[PDB]
């Protein structure tokens, strides 16, 4: 069936019932490091099945009024199993993504999330002149962000989610590699995305090559509003390599 | 065949869109205006599939909507000015840290793309304005200093030299001085959009001013001090060539604040800050 | 740098500096 | 020497001249290119895509995510008017999706544009909706009769989510104007209730729809100019 | 031969007129001179056929005579003003509408047909008067804005910036500026006649205002102001290139008054509106 | 570079010049032609159709 | 005459321009060229050649060849550190030595560095030490076993008195800035007591070790700058 | 293939860097990282032999870094002035000893060589200040005096004749001059440094000074004597072409004081005069 | 753009710009 | 003086003036 | 408009406007 | 007047006008 899908990664299986095909971002999908587009000139190592498997983050609860969500990679991942281990003890690293997110309820239930890959998304501020998001604020980790919770600081991104956080409109991340998870047709949207940079790797500790942002774009409507209704996300890095080896960085 | 295609290009037919096919009437269990966009793809149907369409041969062509036609128009990307008030020795010259920033018009259009590569052609535009009445003889050095080479400090520094800097001199009079610059990041692409930074800690800088930096252009009047004084503002045009981009974006939808970051201001009412038209409600047109 | 085609109808893509980025805007495709 | 005759033109500065120029840094050697997921060689490659219709833009949704979103609820009055826009790719509420803005960056236009639909209630949710396009010459219909003489699509919601009505190219002129211009008005996009939505006990009794909108393709844009849909009015600094 | 057709256009020779053949008495119930106007039909009778002629070798050509040649002579169409009274502000940067019915003289030649098509090849001339003796250094920007385009409203608005419309620098002592221009209607050949409406309403507009619109043309001293006013014109001649036309008509009998209009003025005595000079009576040559 | 002289002439505008200039609108490409009846290729084509005279064109 | 169309450009004068003009000097025949040893043809031939590192440089050591050595001794402590430096080519330290001296007339550069180190004591005189490169993402170690994790080399003091630690390119991007830049600062080079600088009775309990620098065959540099290793504060007379 | 050459050319491709290929855990009694520097050769060990390496595919050159490169960039080696102040026959004309040691930019290049042979080209930016409001027609004249030549002593000497000396005449408001010049040396190269003596007594001479004499340049304002007084200076570019260079030698270290030698002052606080940065201690990088 | 003739008496026909209205005037019929 | 190469890709390595010292940069190894 | 004679001794009696009036003086006899 | 010559490295002796004394300086012995 069409409507059937089982990822294996690793040691880890996943399955849905009720999904709306998958997306491979930009048509290319995840690979190893060639030779030609190779500039570091170390072995790299590459955990293989130990990293690349899927690591399932925080659930977070979808209710009337939430406005949205964001994590980044690889920061959501940095203290997952091996694959975190790898991204502090090397300088480089390199990695694809599969994201699988989650969210049933059922046929009496309505609400569309709309689910978005970003490359580079550069956070912007409001109203604080030329004062930029800090460290701290876009590296939230498997907790990732909960738009329009956190009381505001100076250093504070924007949680305006209608302009994308950065100044553009809502309505045009369709333009990125995205899925809608519609209630009444998918329980479970599915994005493979390849390494996307403009060096062949790339510090995982300071650059965030990917932003994933869910945002209700239909409000969560149903006659049994008590059911909690989470949304649970399932990512496993692809091809991962890394190199640069030395002491295991520390951040904060 | 290059003559072909020569041809091709001096006809600006080089991309044709298809035609348009007849198409009848149809009963059948296949519906093609039926989809689900929840898939994350657009559903590829056509007029044929929805009504009854005749031949039409298309003559249309998409040349001009090439990645190299719509970034490459010069545009202006600064102004420097050089107002001689009071005193010659320190009004006679500037520095400006380059960037493609500081002018919306462009700033936008290049910003539609997270990566893009290309070769510059800089134009400049000097235009002396007789402040006392005469210009004399206006003779002027802009130099390129890449990041590290010494900043000169006064009109008359050693850096001005130009050993091994690459300096232009214009003379008044002469047309307008224009040159060619290569692909110049460390990288192997420009980056547009950098959700980066060169640190791990609360004082890391954020955003693409960690990745580029461009270094300085210094300008001075050559000619020594005159009697008159003159304003010289020099406006500097970029167009890009062999241009390739990566991964599109949506546009800036609100006006840009400051350069290298994507900070917004919104006021109280925010439909004045989108280009947005409030509708009067969904039934208006 | 003269790219001379023939077809007579005679191309003269002609690059007047030595480097790539001296030329003119690029082709299509 | 060669004696030669200058001609006019000689000196001047077009911004959309196509000259050769020195490199500034000879013997340069740019870094190698690498492979980038992701390339764009021609903006149609961008009208091709979906995106949102912020239809819904009435002053209080502006600057929230239900500006983007129809309601849809149980009639109790027949035919029922939906919706109504301009089909003109560059006039409000198409302005700001991704087509539009690069229309806006364009002085003409041809093509036909596709409209999808997608249906947001819950999965036991019917409904029966139409959707027309009427050319001009005539002004917007006043009731479903009138619509539906025109051009139109009868979208029946079930297992498939969404819909496509294409606006086809009807007009006098190959090219029509971006800007809204009376001689090239291309008419409008009318959405009528065809049955009614009907729901089971138990279930919401609104719903949202959500429209998108892309080229077909004849689509293609002509004549590149400034947009008007974005502005500078101060110094940008640092 | 491309070499021989090459020759005659070195001489003006591509359309030779026909000779005249020696002719002899007639007497025959065939009479060509007698037709019937009332067809419709222009009697075809030569000279050979109502005299006896000679045999007369012709070496006139048509050439010249083409409506390439005819419409192809660069002639005024506008005269912007930039006169700098006192201020400098608003008074340094204009706008003009585009069209081609603004000069008479290239006006009434173009409107004797209905329809044409061509590319057109624009020189500026402009000239700068110093009211107060000198003139420094000018620089000219002329961008073109079509429509759609935010036209600039000051002299420093942003979209002089120019990131995609075209415009030229014109520096003074530096030779005319000149650029060509695609054929640009959205139709595939100009009106020059247009009997309709934008509209079925009382107040619809009528005639080719409805269908030729070109956009606007912005002008601007870039120089910064300076001491001494100047007063700057530029005059923007045209020329059509590759011309086609169709539907020749009469050319126009009276002055003009209005754009896009047919409409004329009559004074009590019509014979001073018109080029017809009154004539004494039927026999007074 | 390649020694010219300039010649006389140059630099001026004439009315009736026959040069090339570049293109303000580069990679634009124009409507398609159709055909259009009367096509007219030269005046001559004007000149050989009859048109009435006011040959009573007395003040009156 | 051949009609021309002056471009925007000409009459300028850059001073990276590639133009040939007349000379001054017709007929004018140079002196024969002879075969001179030494000759150069590319910079690269330079910095693949050794040069002191001035890795002493302190205050009072500045003037004095001492500032060129780095003193060794028996150790009370275990794994002490002897001594760390910026691996960034022109950084001080290494700003003066020939190979940065030459990458300061650039920009970019890129390749992999070589680090030589020559003992001096007496031939009576063993050591083991460890040197180290740290890539970047992290600070400098604080430790022998902190170091040790990244690239190194462990040093046998014998018979061959020279040892040579290669620091590798492991950077993100294919070139790095030859000015002190955060994003593109390479990391740094430790130095470590493998084991205790020993001697038998009657040796000099303390020695010197030099320490040199060349690039590998991957090094390059690219986009030439003027110095700022060299200034002119006045005029050079007679 | 002059052609694939060409293409070399064009994309600066001619002198590629190897690429670092794959390498392996090795246990061997073969240390390459072992040497002794007493030999006086450097040490060739590469990455591959100290650590376990990918294969990588460069895709550097090392064009830019050629001789011709380093030294072929235009830089300043002279500014001569022409202040007319109370005298003009005496301020309207100068000489100055032709040398590259003047200015620490270009001369340091040189100097990294201690023999150099190439070709020269010179290109001259004059600059005209109008100190009392007008310049008038300025025509000014650049001859050069090879050694022995007469050398005028006033502003109409005959000497100014040309006679044989090439002169080089630029008026005001044409493109800057410029010509080139053959290797002038009597000797195969020229001596950037010259450990010898024009004799043997405690009063020779020592040093380039005693091989380098080029001769001498004399300029002069052909414009006779006007109203309004200027100040012309003309600064003097060089660039080397066709270059060859021998020995390579270390880097001018502190400042230059003089031509000609390798004299230089220290202060009483060495680190001052040197571009190396104390350093706290030999653990804080 | 270079429509080289041979009859020698060789036609040079030049288009200098790579735009086709960027050309003179046209040929005759 | 032009130095006419073929390959259709021709060069034209052309010495305006008749001194060696006036040409441009020379040719690199 | 080149009249290329050939004998080497090349000629190119170029012809640079279409009018046979814009060219120099005239052969002799 | 042009003396082709040919050997590929070929030579342009271009004589622009057409008077004798108009050409530059003469070749040697
Ligand atoms: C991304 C991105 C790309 C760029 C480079 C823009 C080009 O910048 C300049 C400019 C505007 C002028 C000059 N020069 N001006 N004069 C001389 C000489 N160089 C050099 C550079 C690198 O900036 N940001
Ligand atoms: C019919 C008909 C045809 C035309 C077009 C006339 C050309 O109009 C212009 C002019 C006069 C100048 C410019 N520009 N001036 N500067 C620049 C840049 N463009 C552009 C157009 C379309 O107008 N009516
Ligand atoms: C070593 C070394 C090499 C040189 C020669 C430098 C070139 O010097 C000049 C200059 C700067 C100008 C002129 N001329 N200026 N005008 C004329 C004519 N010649 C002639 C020479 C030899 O000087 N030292
Ligand atoms: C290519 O790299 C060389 C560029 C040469 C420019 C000159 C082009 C004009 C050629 C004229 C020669 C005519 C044939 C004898
Ligand atoms: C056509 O599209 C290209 C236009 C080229 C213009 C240059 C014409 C002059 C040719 C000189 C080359 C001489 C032959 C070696
Ligand atoms: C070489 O020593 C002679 C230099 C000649 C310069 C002229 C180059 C341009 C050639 C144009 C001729 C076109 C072929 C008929
Ligand atoms: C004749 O009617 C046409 C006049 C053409 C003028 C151009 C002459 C210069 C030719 C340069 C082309 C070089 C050969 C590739
Ligand atoms: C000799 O007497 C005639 C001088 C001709 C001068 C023109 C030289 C340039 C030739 C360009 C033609 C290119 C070949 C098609």
């Amino acid at each position: 069936s069409d409507r059937i899908i089982q990822i294996t990664r690793g040691d880890s299986t996943i399955t849905s019932q009720d999904v709306a095909n998958a997306v491979v971002g930009y048509g290319v999908w995840p690979h190893y490091l060639t030779p030609q587009d190779a500039t570091a000139i170390d072995k790299p190592t590459q955990p293989d099945t130990s990293s690349n498997r899927f690591y399932t983050l925080d659930s977070k609860m979808w209710n009337s009024t939430s406005k949205g969500w964001w994590w980044k990679l690889p920061d959501a991942l940095k203290d997952m199993g091996i694959f975190g281990e790898n991204m502090f003890y090397h300088f480089l690293g390199r990695s694809g993504y599969t994201v699988h997110v989650q969210c049933n309820a059922s046929k009496f239930h309505q609400g569309t999330l709309l689910v978005v890959m970003i490359p580079e998304h550069q956070l912007a501020t409001v109203n604080k002149g030329n004062v930029n998001a800090g460290y701290k604020y876009t590296h939230p980790g498997e907790a990732g962000r909960e738009v329009g919770t956190q009381v505001e600081n100076e250093k504070q991104p924007s949680d305006d989610n209608w302009l994308n956080f950065d100044g553009t409109l809502l309505g045009n991340l369709l333009i990125f590699p995205h899925q809608f998870i519609n209630l009444r047709s998918n329980n479970s949207a599915t994005l493979i995305v390849p390494y996307v940079n403009a060096v062949p790797m790339d510090s995982m500790v300071r650059h965030n090559n990917w932003s994933l942002v869910i945002i209700p774009v239909c409000q969560l409507q149903s006659n049994n509003i008590s059911n909690i209704v989470p949304i649970t996300v399932s990512i496993s890095p692809m091809c991962a390599e890394f190199s640069g080896a030395r002491a295991k960085t520390v951040v904060q | 065949n290059p003559v072909e295609r020569y041809v091709d290009e001096v006809l600006n037919e080089v991309l044709v869109v298809p035609n348009i096919n007849q198409s009848h009437p149809t009963t059948s269990n296949a519906a093609p205006v039926l989809d689900a966009a929840e898939t994350g793809h657009t559903n590829k149907i056509q007029p044929e599939d929805t009504i009854e369409t005749r031949y039409v041969q298309s003559s249309q062509t998409l040349d001009e909507m090439s990645v190299e036609s719509f970034l490459g128009r010069s545009g202006c990307i600064h102004e420097s000015v050089l107002d001689i008030v009071d005193n010659y020795n320190d009004q006679s010259f500037t520095k400006w840290n380059i960037n493609l920033q500081e002018m919306a018009q462009i700033r936008r259009k290049f910003e539609m793309f997270t990566y893009a590569r290309f070769d510059s052609e800089i134009t400049m535009v000097p235009s002396v304005a007789a402040k006392d009445g005469h210009i004399g003889h206006i003779v002027m050095q802009y130099m390129y200093v890449p990041p590290g080479a010494p900043i000169p400090t006064t009109r008359d520094d050693y850096a001005w030299q130009s050993g091994t800097n690459a300096s232009v001199f214009w003379q008044h009079g002469q047309p307008f001085p224009r040159f060619s610059l290569p692909f110049l990041s460390i990288a192997s692409a420009y980056y547009m959009f950098y959700d980066g930074y060169d640190g791990d800690t609360y004082k890391s800088r954020y955003g693409t001013v960690v990745t580029n930096d461009m270094g300085t252009l210094c300008s001075r009047i050559v000619t020594s001090e005159q009697l008159h004084k003159v304003k010289v503002v020099t406006r500097i045009y970029h167009k890009a060539k062999h241009t390739k981009a990566w991964c599109p974006r949506p546009p800036r939808a609100v006006q840009y604040s400051h350069t290298h970051t994507t900070n917004y201001k919104l006021s109280s009412e925010v439909h004045n800050d989108v280009a947005i038209r409030p509708r009067t409600n969904l039934t208006t047109v | 740098g003269a790219q001379v085609s023939r077809q007579s109808l005679n191309y003269f893509n002609i690059n007047y500096f030595k480097d790539a980025a001296s030329s003119g805007a690029s082709r299509l495709d | 020497g060669l004696p030669v005759y200058v001609t006019p033109g000689s000196g001047q500065f077009m911004t959309t001249d196509d000259m050769q120029s020195p490199c500034a840094l000879p013997w340069y050697h740019p870094t190698k290119e690498i492979f980038i997921p992701g390339e764009v060689k021609n903006l149609i490659e961008m009208c091709q895509v979906d995106t949102l219709i912020p239809i819904n833009s009435t002053q209080s949704n502006i600057g929230n995510v239900s500006m983007y979103t129809v309601t849809l609820s149980p009639q109790t009055k027949l035919a029922e008017e939906i919706f109504a826009i301009k089909v003109d790719i560059a006039s409000h509420p198409l302005a700001t999706t991704l087509i539009g803005e690069i229309a806006s960056y364009f002085t003409h236009w041809t093509g036909s544009l596709r409209f999808s639909f997608m249906f947001c209630g819950t999965a036991n949710t019917t409904l029966k909706v139409l959707l027309a396009y009427t050319p001009p010459g005539i002004g917007k219909p006043r009731s479903r009769k009138e619509a539906m003489l025109g051009t139109h699509v009868v979208w029946d919601v079930g297992l498939q989510s969404t819909v496509s009505l294409v606006v086809p190219w009807i007009s006098a002129s190959q090219y029509r104007f971006t800007t809204p211009d009376t001689y090239s008005s291309a008419g409008y996009i009318t959405c009528w209730y065809q049955t009614n939505f009907v729901v089971p006990p138990n279930t919401p009794n609104t719903a949202e729809m959500l429209c998108f909108v892309s080229g077909c393709k004849d689509f293609c844009l002509r004549m590149a100019r400034d947009t008007d849909l974005h502005k500078q009015t101060g110094p940008i600094t640092q």
